């Protein structure tokens, strides 16, 4: 004779999706004003198995779409530079032609008086028009809204903390060559994932986490997460000394470009070490080896410009100093919107980046599974009911 | 810690940090909308607990019989050699019609209580 | 202010001696017992309440504004006289037995 | 005998009250009602319940009439303020003989220091002649007010949607079949959500609506008052086919940004009108059980549908959206009739198309219905009609009625006429022979 | 069902009062507005529950004496002779006094059973 | 807390008289009463002296003022110009009027032996 | 010994914090403050209770003066933008003799091909000359600002305003009729609601406001620091009188498709200037009685009231909402006097009138108040007082004040002074005899 | 009225603890997040007294003993002379410590009813 007994507390879960919010220790920092737990606290849990699944992770989709929210809602309320889109008459400002001199009638604050402006373009941000080969307009003028980001904020990548609700908890994966998916047979209890910084590249992952032992790659040779021999140390940068100029479009609206350069103009450019980056390679073919404009370039954002750097001479060879040309460019459609573009002015001085390779992607939100592969979240489930020999009175 | 006996048999666990940790309250819309949810899900537990006549209690015996369809069982296999995980999640799947009965007992043994004097 | 009442002996048996009052204290009363030649104990207090350390059939059946003395424990042994107290006004006492 | 207060919670009593509904569907209904529907919804009869309803008094009809409202307007804020076309127009008449022209202007496109001269195709009553020389047309109020291009991914369609309730709340429905729309209902069951009612807005004959289960059920606030609409719901639809047959070839023309225009830039073929077919046969028997009833409801007088009073188009007209296209028919083959009591037992109507519309009659806002390519086709059940009477008839034998109610809300009620939202009270209190303690 | 027992008499319905009761806790404004509200009402009963000794029942008693003034049928008239909206149609105005009148019946209680203790 | 004895003082008559508890117990932590304990005859509470002086004495002996230093921890009262009524014995006796847990002022939670300062 | 913890709900204790209070009256203030103030509304009078107040750091000043931003920015969005209108001006004059202009323009109307002359009329301190040729003006300023329209639907006339605590918070008051505004007080009440509180908004005089109950009382952060404002509250009012006498015909030019901007089209009659009247004997015994105040802070020193140091109207004039216009009084006949305090016992000023306003010192942003036809007359009650010290003045026996503050805040910081929120702890423990039963 | 007592001494001022017990229990994006949080403070409090063997007491005397190193004052010298205001500043350094002992308390205790389960 058994009777029915509720227990509340039972250590069980399910899989759930839920909203989660940000931490953290500029955009980022505004938004993930929660502040973390200055001593976080993780339990591992022993003869537990859990099936992980890196690319069904819905902390992913929301890590996407957080960013996606964020940009527009920090471009929102910055100048949009719809007084250009007018003919540029441009002159060549030297490599040669990567630097253009281009002047325009602009109206002005008052409407009844038209100005003409000089702004420096680079040859990734106009089109040329007409049979005189001075004749310019930019490239995404007309087919988008190009929004001048405000020169006040920053989008400068810190690592962020992802923070389940109450009432919900992280899984974290603990197995340091688990493949990405399937049973997972070391796994800890997290309230908080561990910083990720919200890089965006196109190529080559930079900053982040490091994989704890070896090099894993997780398809399913797609993404690859360099072990503890940290990649090459990347050195890029912008050795043109700008002296940034602002021009008035309408009544408290001011477009920034670049008014003079001092010096010679020098291309930019990344120094990857040769050695370490040839030890990358044949590392990450060994591990291949046991199971067998836009979007051809390296794409980074660094000190707030834009690079496009060849990653030729890096991916160029036959298995069983390296210095890459980069282009810089302003007008960016950063994540393949329709009618959408930001400006992002120009910085003057020089730029000088140094950043850690962690992956590589070989064959977006791919940028962030390498980071969020190792979680998943759970809802917990207090309340269990099992038979028992007591009854009440 | 918390959840860390999740993988010890059902008999094993003897927890109260999971209901601690469930002590939630110790642009802006996602924030109201974690917020809502948390109280949610606090106030359903405890609604749930309150039915029941379990409010307060982290373990609590009910009057309703174990049925063998629900699980045939004994006690020597339910409560050893078997986890919570395990015993929620594939070998129970009659949690609304156990709930049911449970408050169905609950609202006749306050009903019983108020119809016999001797205890009034 | 007033607490005189009727009063007996303890003598092994279900005393029911009620006390008087000037007002209804239905809850501001106690009782209290002493043996011959020996300091006094409370027996009950608030009324209907039993006193703390001290047999619960001892206490007074307390009958709000009508309380009387009770001893379910009339017991050989019960030395101790009862008496009530008034607690809502000016220290009223009762001198019963 | 002494009894004692008890209180219980947990009581099943409401009072009616007003509350704010979500809604779940299962383009702009599938978007704002995101909340998927339940499998096999649950209703539970409630026995020996009587519950007054009133369905001109009902707030989740002035609910679904701002719900509309809203959506439209958000609908339409991310997409082409046509502005730059307020501009005189050279325009010359295709091929009918000036229902559709082909309108020349000077705009500034997508280039601001570039202007070229553009052509589009307008209807004519979406133009107005601007001086004495027959070729200067400008668009239709778009000096006074803001026309709005509809966005042209985004898809104003009718679908069913449902109206739910939250926690708390609950949503009774009226069972009887041949309920009025007022007073007591005797076969009364408690919802959660409403049945999948379709957004449909029309002037005149109520489309895709529900069907009465065993009678034509005529509705009226106060039948004796002329200036109420009376609400007319068939037990059987009847079928009306509108077709628009010229085979539009869409051309968009950039006027900035990524601000792009959309016109017919051709239209391969012949140029014929658009127009509705009516089964004779089933609409005659529609108006002869709909005069039958109308009868019993105006004991031995003479019904005459005559047609519409006349004036503006909008009210004047049938009025609906068929694919994105707004046609604008006569409705006057319909109706017209006499009908005496002693009777027993195709319809092609022309039809206008209009693409700068006004739905909401909003005060300085228009919206552009851009064309869409090729032949439009649709199929509608005719499930209702709204009808005003006359009044000045009280001292003859004869009652007129025409087409034609009140504002959009006579096209919601017709629907919403069996539900209404109660709050719940779970606490109540009565005597018992137990005391506490 | 919900509300299944609406119709059904007093006696009868009070074997429902958990049907109910599991229904009561269940664009962006609106629905954080709708779902706030309902919050909102849920804890106000609980509230009231908590200022009478009711908290964590379905079925609570009360020390407070019935005046015939309110109603003067029988128990079984009443109980069985009754549904719960024509009940609550007949006190309709007495539903702010009898509710005053158990605060201070607990306020009253709550102060004899804080003394008395026998603790000190 | 162990119930001790009130002392003695006898007098001669028209003479004050007077008697001490010497509670084991904290004085600031009871209101410590004393009481007439006359033969055949109510308690006859003098006053229900608070654990700080400040006596609520009975009106039946409205001149009574018992106090004494809580340093000492021993309650204190005394008769002035004491008589016959002196016979009654001074007892020591502890109020149930625990800190905010208890509004009574009477109800003694014990007594310990009466001062038989008989005048 | 032999205590225990126990545990007290409800205790009457509270602490210093902030929160957001809710806005309740009894228009944009009616729209936004809908919440129904009580009937009778209560006070507890709190005996034996020391309060430290200081109404320098008081943070309702600051919500008070975040709302007030807030709704003067939301309610001017959904209405018409006034960039057609940075057009170059021909402003022949219409005079006085040059205070108001007639400006025509060549403006494109609602239709975009067809280019209007149209005329409106425009005051001085609303334009700017443009070039050398005198007939040349632009608007104030439209070189870096967005002008929108005041949207004359919309009505700024300040209402009684309370604030009011949200559960679980508190409002505390100082009923020390002569308190300074910081340090202990000792009569103190708990209030669920502030007084009704008018948002009026002033540069110099404070209109419209509570006053003192017994004396003038004059606050100031530190008497000693020539930086701070010093807050005169008045006991007796004074009646100033403000009249705008040109009796105006409005015009509706049509600028965009439903986006019409309204002038003045003609003035009937006389072109006469705006003014406030003053009555000189209250005004005369009100300064003498700021004087008496004054001397107690500033011992044996001459009191000397000047205009103020020089600057735009907006920082050297008494500005002020009458009737829906924007006056700009010149207060130097209120401010030109020497005192040395044993003097025992009309004043008209001019004011000009402004349209193109720049409210709260924002950047980028100013409103176009519209013409209101017909004349403006309007009464309001002299309050308060603000003055400031002019520093670096010693060693000459003598101070200087003149008029004007600092910040807003300090119109709201001269109400909201007596009041604090705080937030009740109804949780705590003592120790005691008892232990728990088990 | 309600902190009427708050310039009482603490004696005095704890048979009055009904007056703000009562007034806080009956309590677009600024109004949601005031509701949000007068809920949250609400909750957190009931939460607080749940942990604690305190919920539905307005005094709850607990089994934790009193240390002289956060008073040690007597109790005359604390209930009759102090207010609260001035008690809550005395060992505000202790307030967590306190409270965190209470729960372990109240932990034990609960683990002394789990061992005397019912008919077990
Ligand atoms: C490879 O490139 C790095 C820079 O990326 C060179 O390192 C710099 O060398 C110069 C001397 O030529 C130093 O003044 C700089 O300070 C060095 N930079 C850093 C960041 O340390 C390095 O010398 C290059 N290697 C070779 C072989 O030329
Ligand atoms: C990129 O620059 C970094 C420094 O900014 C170089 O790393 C340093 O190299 C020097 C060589 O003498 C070492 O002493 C430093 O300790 C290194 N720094 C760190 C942080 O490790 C790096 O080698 C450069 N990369 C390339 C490709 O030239
Ligand atoms: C009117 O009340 C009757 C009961 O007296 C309802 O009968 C059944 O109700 C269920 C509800 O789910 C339906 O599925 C059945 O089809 C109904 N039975 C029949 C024979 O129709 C009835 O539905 C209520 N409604 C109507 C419109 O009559
Ligand atoms: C001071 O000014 C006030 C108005 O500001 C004058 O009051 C007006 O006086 C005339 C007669 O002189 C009356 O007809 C008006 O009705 C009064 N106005 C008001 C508002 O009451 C006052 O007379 C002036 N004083 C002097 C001495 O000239
Ligand atoms: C499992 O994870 C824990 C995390 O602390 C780690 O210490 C332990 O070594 C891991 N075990 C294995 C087998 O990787
Ligand atoms: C996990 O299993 C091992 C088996 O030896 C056991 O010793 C250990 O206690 C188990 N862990 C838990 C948390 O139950
Ligand atoms: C309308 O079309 C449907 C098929 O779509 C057909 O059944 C019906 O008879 C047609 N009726 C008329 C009047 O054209
Ligand atoms: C306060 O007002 C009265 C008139 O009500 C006045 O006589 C008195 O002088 C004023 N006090 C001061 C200090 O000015
Ligand atoms: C202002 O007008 C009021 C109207 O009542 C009048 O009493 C007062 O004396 C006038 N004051 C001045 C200074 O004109
Ligand atoms: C305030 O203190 C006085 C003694 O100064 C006392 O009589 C009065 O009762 C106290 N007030 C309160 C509310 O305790």
């Amino acid at each position: 004779e058994l009777w029915v007994t509720v227990y509340y507390g039972v250590p069980v879960w399910k899989e759930a999706t839920t909203t989660l919010f940000c931490a953290s220790d500029n955009v980022w920092a505004t938004h993930c004003c929660v502040p973390t737990d200055p001593s976080p606290q993780e339990v591992v849990l022993e003869n537990v198995t859990e099936n992980f699944n890196m690319w069904k992770n819905n902390m992913v989709e929301q890590m996407h779409e957080d960013i996606i929210s964020l940009w527009d809602q920090s471009l929102k309320p910055c100048v949009k530079l719809t007084p250009l889109c007018v003919t540029l008459n441009c002159t060549d400002l030297g490599e040669k032609g990567e630097i253009k001199n281009c002047s325009f009638n602009i109206t002005t604050s008052v409407r009844d008086k038209m100005q003409k402006e000089y702004a420096t373009f680079y040859k990734l941000d106009i089109v040329p028009i007409d049979n005189d080969n001075n004749s310019y307009r930019l490239i995404n003028c007309n087919t988008s809204v190009i929004t001048q980001a405000c020169p006040k904020v920053s989008f400068e990548p810190i690592p962020i903390h992802y923070c389940a609700p109450a009432g919900f908890a992280i899984l974290k994966c603990n197995n340091k060559t688990f493949n990405g998916t399937g049973p997972c047979t070391n796994v800890s209890t997290v309230q908080c994932t561990h910083g990720i910084r919200p890089v965006v590249s196109t190529q080559l992952l930079l900053n982040g986490s490091l994989a704890e032992e070896e090099i894993v790659i997780r398809s399913e040779g797609k993404t690859i997460i360099v072990q503890l021999n940290e990649s090459v140390e990347i050195n890029c940068t912008r050795p043109n000394n700008n002296t940034r100029k602002s021009i008035h479009i309408g009544p408290g609206r001011a477009f920034y470009t670049t008014g003079q350069i001092i010096g010679n103009i020098r291309q930019a450019h990344c120094n990857i070490s040769r050695a370490k980056w040839n030890n990358t390679l044949h590392k990450i073919v060994k591990k291949l080896r046991e199971q067998f404009p836009e979007i051809v370039m390296h794409s980074f954002n660094c000190g707030g410009e834009f690079f496009y750097c060849n990653s030729t001479q890096l991916f160029n060879s036959t298995w069983y100093n390296i210095t890459l040309p980069c282009r810089i460019k302003q007008i960016i459609n950063l994540w393949q919107e329709v009618g959408k573009a930001m400006y992002a002015p120009p910085i003057g001085g020089q730029i000088r980046c140094s950043s850690n390779i962690t992956g590589l992607l070989l064959t977006m939100r791919d940028n962030w599974r390498s980071e969020l592969y190792k979680y998943k979240v759970v809802k917990i489930e207090p309340l269990g009911v099992a038979p028992t020999k007591c009854k009440r009175r | 810690g918390f959840l860390g006996a999740a993988g010890s048999t059902m008999g094993a666990a003897s927890m109260t940090l999971t209901v601690q940790a469930r002590q939630l309250l110790s642009w802006g819309i996602k924030q109201l909308q974690a917020r809502v949810l948390a109280v949610e899900h606090y106030l359903k537990d405890q609604q749930l607990l309150g039915i029941w006549g379990c409010s307060g209690k982290l373990i609590c015996t009910t009057a309703v019989p174990w049925n063998a369809t629900w699980s045939n069982k004994t006690l020597d296999n339910i409560w050893n050699n078997m986890t919570w995980m395990e015993w929620e999640k594939e070998i129970s799947n009659y949690t609304n019609l156990i709930y049911n009965l449970i408050e169905e007992s609950q609202n006749q043994q306050e009903k019983n209580e108020t119809e016999n004097l001797t205890l009034c | 202010x007033x607490x005189x009442x009727x009063x007996x002996x303890x003598x092994x048996x279900x005393x029911x001696x009620x006390c008087x009052x000037x007002x209804x204290x239905x809850x501001x009363x106690x009782w209290x017992x002493x043996x011959x030649x020996x300091x006094x104990x409370x027996x009950x207090x608030x009324x209907x309440x039993x006193x703390x350390x001290x047999x619960x059939x001892x206490x007074x059946x307390x009958x709000x504004x009508x309380x009387x003395x009770x001893x379910x424990x009339x017991x050989x042994x019960x030395x101790x006289x009862x008496x009530c107290x008034x607690x809502x006004x000016x220290x009223x006492f009762x001198x019963x037995x």
